């Protein structure tokens, strides 16, 4: 089966260094672009880096650019983010997505487990930060842009992620309409323009959980605040 | 015998392809050509779009 | 005026097309062979001394690759998948000289030297195979030799007024072979006597094979 | 007088439009892909050009006896017809190296074939090698000896009357293509002798055909050196002599019969590379 | 005795069917439509040209989106192709070099191809792992495999060089139903719209129409003169289109179950090696060997225009579902897409 395996986090002094490791299995590692992304305690998701496919091309978030190394060991099937003067701005969670892009692929649609690390733009809105729900009614979740996700080919690079408490996040809805790999088809996503909706219904007791929304558009991806729900 | 049965097959299957009902080369003719006139404005190839409308610009 | 998954799309396309190209200089290095012959021909016994549909062989010699195919399998009408294999390097055609006398078991009236004269007429003249050149191997020398003291060759050939010994015997046969071929400018036929304990039937499709290959570098790089 | 003006312009004509059909049967064609097509199309780029530009601007200095187009642009004239002419020399070692490779390391000359990334690669050193032979020199060395000894109206290079830079030059531009070329055309003549007389020995009309195919090659062979060797031999080798003496011991009007030799040489190479190649011939016709 | 009163009765139901063909003859298809307006000269120029094949393209297949086609080359490789941006979305190598035939499944998950080494292989697109595998390898065929088509995800209809076509379930691996009575190699095969019946066009010359689910030939069109290299059914079924070796295109009809009209020219003396129509039909598009794509008027028997631009014999071609543009696959190893303009 597919798994992402992470290793290398734990508690380091500030200004130190660490090296991140994300070992694959179960899948073509050499084929798939990888992602760090990270999300602070009792906060968001924040995207870290990126490496491509055959190492050609590399992003980094603002925040840690010039600090941060991403590489990857495609024979060992081995992804690495060298880490350097870690600052308490680093404390997070930092989580292995892969993702492929060819027409019709789904990127982000497997994150791996994530490693502890612990330290001594397009705006994306959710306003509603909790929501009160009861099982077996229909829920909606709003999202907002600054800048519009609609792009001149027709796609809208809006994507819908769910981390339930204790579990890494799963992907939902990928650019804004479509279903992923092994969602039931009671999730739905509509949107427009800026302004994006995701529809849950007949919820159940599994949907409990965080609600990011993530733009593709450009780089750097920016992720929502989240809306928790709660029974 | 490999002959003999091979004959009674191809007999028995020329029964079968005889005994179908066929319409008049005009009724025929009449439907392709009542079918490509109704659906001429929804082909590109005859009429060929905008080039606003066209995916391969 | 891409955008980001759009990038990373056509990036994943200039991937594929570096490993297409390095597959086809990988495909390009490999001698392709195209194997033919009658039933009862040592064709099989030529690919063991080179060690449901097309059969595929694959040996090195001297650092030189070569796929022998197989089509013998094939009962189906040969036109319709025999230009599939133009622009082979080289054909093998396989020919018993010991069945100079014998008679084919399906016709039971035409003599098998000679239904080989047509096999070889067709594939030589084919229009797909007009710059191919033919490797011919004559099997069976030493069977033919045999044959040869108890049956003389007037049998195959009533227009034969060569004597009875081994190497006018022999010849004879190579040259109604090679004249069997009317595109004599274009391509050239290499001819071997091959027999089962023979060693070097690998040594002279690497000597023919080479030939051929110079002399398509020398047509592309304009000398020919 | 109009007789020299209708040759100047015939030799314009025939230079321009004889390597412009080699780039349009380049373009027009699509199987003509390989390492060694790209290598033709090199040298027709070269020799189009000095029938276009070098030739066409050095007609006044001819019909007037001065340049009357300043010294700003003779400097540009003087890199650009060196430029030109090393090219050409370099993209013939170029095309009989490779014809060296089809028939030496030949089992790789067919893989390698058609990757156009080693040919662009392989062009662009042509090039590259070619403007720093001459380029820098011309335009270097009157800022570097101090003034220009040019007499105003005169065009040429600076280093036109000295010794030790010409020698110098002209063997990484001659003396070793010359070489290189003729050691290239030998070595294949050698092995094909070699490779027909394994053939007769191992082995009618066909023995017949191969033997007058390989006197056929040979002859192509020798075309190649002579012709190269006769149109830059001769303007190399005055340049050298004419050094020593300061054009005494030279007459005026050799030089400039010398000096047309090599933009003969750029009309001559478009019948001997590309018309004789077997793919060329194949696009002609389908344009004509 | 017996074998030859059986042999004599068969010429009497050939004649009796020959007899009712040309009862029902009233009129022709020429006549009918002489009185309507000519399509014009149809103008197409190439959008894209798809490279990267390193040998003879053999087949192509659209998918259903009007957007993603795989073309089959003999250099080993499946390819899938972003037609709007000629970007390759998938490089599938192929374990036999020697491929014939490719599908894309209606579903869009599933490519397959097969050849000369008798199998059809059917290839995953939809993994967890990212890659392209093989699900099903289905052998059973004593020939070359020379068509093949979905019916859906787990059915589909190979034709053979051993003169039959088989109906196969993809997740058992067995054929389900096997179809015979042609007497030479079948070339290709193309299904009905509502996919309850297919024709297959064979080396006998015959064409012949097959029930999916009951399994026999309901019906046998003759009339050309050569081996029949592909087929193509009318867009509302009704009808199909041949394309043989005597460079000659025929219009047959289900239900009157004759041929309807001609497509041939002077000039035009090579054989035929694909044929498509376009979304309504009116145009019939097919590919030659003299490396020209000549497109019809179907009604008129008109040649419209001409789609060249290729250097060695056009070996497929296909229209999207949508209508949009026309592939062409040429053994010069380049696919070409084109349309019109206003
Ligand atoms: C004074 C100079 C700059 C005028 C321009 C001359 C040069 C730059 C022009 C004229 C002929 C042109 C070539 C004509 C044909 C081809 C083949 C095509 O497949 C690639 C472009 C290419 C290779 C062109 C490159 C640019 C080119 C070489
Ligand atoms: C690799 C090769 C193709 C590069 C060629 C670059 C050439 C075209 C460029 C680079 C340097 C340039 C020269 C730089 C200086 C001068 C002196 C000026 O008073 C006249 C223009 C002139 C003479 C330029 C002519 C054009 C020039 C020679
Ligand atoms: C007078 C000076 C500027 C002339 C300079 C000419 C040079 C710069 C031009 C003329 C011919 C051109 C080459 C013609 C053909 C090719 C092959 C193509 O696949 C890549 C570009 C490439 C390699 C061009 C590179 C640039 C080039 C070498
Ligand atoms: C200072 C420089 C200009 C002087 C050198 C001139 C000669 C020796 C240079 C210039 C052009 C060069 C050639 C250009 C391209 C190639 C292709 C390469 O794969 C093999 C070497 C080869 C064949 C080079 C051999 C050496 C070469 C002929
Ligand atoms: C197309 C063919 C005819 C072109 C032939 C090119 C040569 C042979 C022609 C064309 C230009 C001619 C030169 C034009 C100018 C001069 C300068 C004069 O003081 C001596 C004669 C001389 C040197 C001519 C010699 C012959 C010449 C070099
Ligand atoms: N060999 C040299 N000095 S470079 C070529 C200069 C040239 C000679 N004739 C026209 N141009």
């Amino acid at each position: 089966d597919v798994q992402l395996v992470e290793s290398g986090g734990g508690l380091v002094q500030p200004g130190g260094s660490r090296k991140l490791s994300c070992s694959a299995s179960g899948f073509a590692f050499s084929s798939f672009g990888m992602h760090w992304v990270r999300q602070a305690p009792e906060k968001g998701l924040e995207w870290v880096a990126y490496i491509s496919s055959g190492s050609g091309t590399i992003y980094y978030a603002d925040t840690v650019k010039g600090r941060f190394t991403i590489s990857r060991d495609d024979p060992k099937n081995t992804l690495f983010l060298q880490m350097t003067s870690l600052r308490s701005e680093d404390t997070a969670m930092y989580y292995c997505v892969r993702s492929i892009y060819y027409y019709g692929s789904s990127p982000f649609d497997f994150w791996g487990q994530g490693t502890t690390l612990t330290v001594s733009d397009i705006v994306m809105t959710q306003a509603t930060s909790s929501v009160p729900v009861t099982p077996g009614e229909s829920v909606s979740i709003s999202c907002r842009s600054s800048k519009s996700l609609l792009h001149s080919n027709g796609n809208t690079y809006l994507y819908w992620f769910l981390q339930r408490p204790g579990q890494s996040p799963q992907l939902l809805i990928y650019r804004m309409s479509n279903l992923a790999s092994g969602v039931p088809d009671r999730f739905s996503g509509s949107g427009s323009g800026t302004a994006f909706t995701l529809t849950i219904s007949r919820l159940e007791a599994e949907d409990v959980g965080v609600y990011y929304c993530m733009q593709h558009l450009e780089y750097p991806l920016t992720f929502g605040a989240g809306t928790k729900l709660e029974l | 015998t490999a002959s003999i049965a091979q004959a009674r097959k191809l007999v028995e299957q020329l029964k079968m392809e005889a005994n179908i009902d066929r319409i008049k080369v005009s009724k025929a003719a009449a439907d392709l050509m009542a079918y490509c006139e109704a659906h001429a404005k929804e082909d590109p190839l005859l009429t060929p779009v905008p080039a606003s409308e066209n995916p391969f610009r | 005026t891409l955008s980001a998954e759009d990038k990373a799309a056509v990036e994943r396309s200039k991937m594929i097309d570096r490993n297409l190209r390095e597959d086809g200089e990988k495909a390009a290095r490999e001698v392709k062979l195209l194997l033919l012959g009658a039933g009862e021909s040592g064709k099989n016994t030529i690919v063991k001394q080179m060690k449901t549909g097309i059969v595929e062989t694959h040996f090195t010699f001297k650092d030189l690759h070569f796929k022998m195919f197989d089509v013998g399998a094939q009962r189906s009408e040969r036109k319709k998948w025999i230009h599939c294999f133009e622009g082979v390097t080289a054909i093998i055609f396989c020919v018993a000289l010991s069945d100079y006398d014998l008679v084919l078991a399906e016709d039971e009236e035409m003599n098998r030297m000679h239904a080989s004269m047509k096999l070889f007429d067709s594939i030589c003249n084919n229009k797909w195979f007009t710059d191919t050149s033919i490797i011919l191997f004559l099997n069976k020398k030493d069977l033919f030799e045999e044959k040869i003291k108890k049956s003389p060759l007037t049998i195959c050939y009533p227009e034969y007024a060569g004597s009875n010994t081994y190497e006018e015997a022999a010849a004879y046969i190579q040259c109604q072979f090679e004249d069997l071929n009317k595109r004599k400018d274009t391509k050239e036929i290499y001819t071997h006597f091959t027999c089962s304990t023979d060693t070097k039937n690998v040594q002279f499709v690497f000597d023919a094979v080479t030939d051929v290959i110079i002399k398509n570098n020398l047509k592309d790089c304009g000398l020919f | 007088t109009a007789v020299l003006a209708a040759l100047m312009a015939l030799l314009i004509v025939a230079t321009v439009l004889g390597n412009a059909l080699v780039m349009l049967a380049f373009v027009a064609d699509s199987s003509l892909r390989t390492q060694n097509n790209f290598f033709l199309l090199n040298l027709a780029i070269s020799d189009f050009l000095v029938g276009a530009f070098c030739i066409p601007l050095y007609v006044p200095y001819v019909l007037t006896g001065r340049w009357t187009f300043g010294r700003g642009l003779c400097k540009l004239w003087l890199v650009v017809d060196y430029l030109l002419c090393t090219s050409s020399a370099f993209n013939i070692v170029l095309i009989s190296y490779d014809r060296f490779l089809s028939v030496t390391r030949a089992v790789s000359y067919r893989a390698q074939q058609g990757d156009t990334r080693r040919a662009v690669r392989k062009m662009l050193l042509v090039w590259v090698l070619a403007f720093l032979l001459y380029g820098p020199a011309i335009l270097s060395w009157e800022y570097l000896s101090g003034g220009s000894s040019i007499p105003e109206g005169h065009c040429y290079a600076e280093f036109f009357y000295n010794w030790y830079f010409l020698i110098t030059a002209s063997t990484l531009e001659f003396f070793t293509p010359f070489l290189s070329v003729t050691f290239f055309n030998l070595s294949i003549y050698l092995n094909i002798q070699r490779r027909t007389r394994l053939r007769l020995d191992g082995a009618s009309f066909t023995q017949r055909f191969r033997l007058s195919r390989d006197r056929k090659v040979a002859k192509s062979l020798a075309v190649i050196v002579s012709i190269f060797g006769l149109c830059w031999a001769p303007y190399t080798l005055l340049m050298i002599i004419r050094a020593a003496c300061h054009g005494h011991c030279v007459p005026d009007y050799w030089y400039e019969t010398s000096f047309w030799l090599l933009w003969a040489n750029s009309a001559v190479n478009p019948v001997l590379y590309p018309l004789c190649h077997h793919s060329f011939r194949r696009a002609f016709t389908k344009l004509l | 005795s017996e074998l030859d009163q059986l042999r004599q009765e068969a010429e009497q139901l050939k004649n009796q069917i020959r007899d009712a063909r040309k009862a029902c003859a009233d009129a022709t298809l020429s006549q009918i439509t002489n009185n309507i307006d000519p399509v014009g000269r149809i103008q197409m120029r190439t959008r894209r040209t798809l490279r990267g094949h390193l040998a003879k393209i053999y087949a192509m297949h659209w998918g259903t989106d009007s957007r993603l086609l795989v073309s089959a080359s003999q250099d080993g490789k499946l390819i899938i192709w972003d037609s709007y941006t000629t970007n390759k979305v998938h490089a599938i190598p192929l374990r036999s070099s020697w491929v014939m035939t490719c599908a894309y499944a209606p579903s869009g998950n599933y490519v397959a191809c097969g050849g000369l080494d008798n199998i059809c292989s059917i290839y995953n697109l939809k993994t967890r792992e990212g890659n392209v595998r093989v699900s099903r390898e289905l052998a059973g065929h004593t020939g070359y495999l020379s068509c093949c088509r979905f019916l859906d995800d787990n059915q589909i209809v190979t034709s053979s060089g051993d003169t039959t076509c088989a109906l196969w379930d993809i997740e058992t691996g067995q054929q389900t139903t096997t179809f015979t009575g042609h007497t030479g190699d079948v070339m290709s095969l193309s299904l009905a719209p509502d996919t309850r019946l297919f024709v297959s066009g064979a080396c006998d010359a015959s064409a012949k129409l097959w029930d999916v689910r009951e399994g026999m030939c309901r019906q046998t069109f003759t009339g050309h003169e050569s081996d029949i290299n592909a087929i193509c059914f009318f867009p509302n079924g009704n009808a199909f289109a041949t394309g043989s070796d005597d460079a000659t295109c025929r219009l047959f009809d289900l239900r009157a179950d004759q041929e309807l009209m001609t497509y041939s020219h002077d000039n035009i003396i090579c054989g035929i090696t694909s044929v498509s129509f376009s979304k309504s039909g009116r145009l019939l598009l097919a590919g030659y060997d003299d490396f020209n794509c000549n497109v019809w008027d179907a009604l008129k028997a008109d040649r419209a225009g001409v789609l060249a631009g290729h250097d060695n014999r056009v070996s497929c071609l296909g229209v999207t579902d949508d209508g949009m543009a026309v592939a062409t696959g040429s053994w010069d190893s380049f696919l070409k897409i084109w349309n019109g303009s206003s």
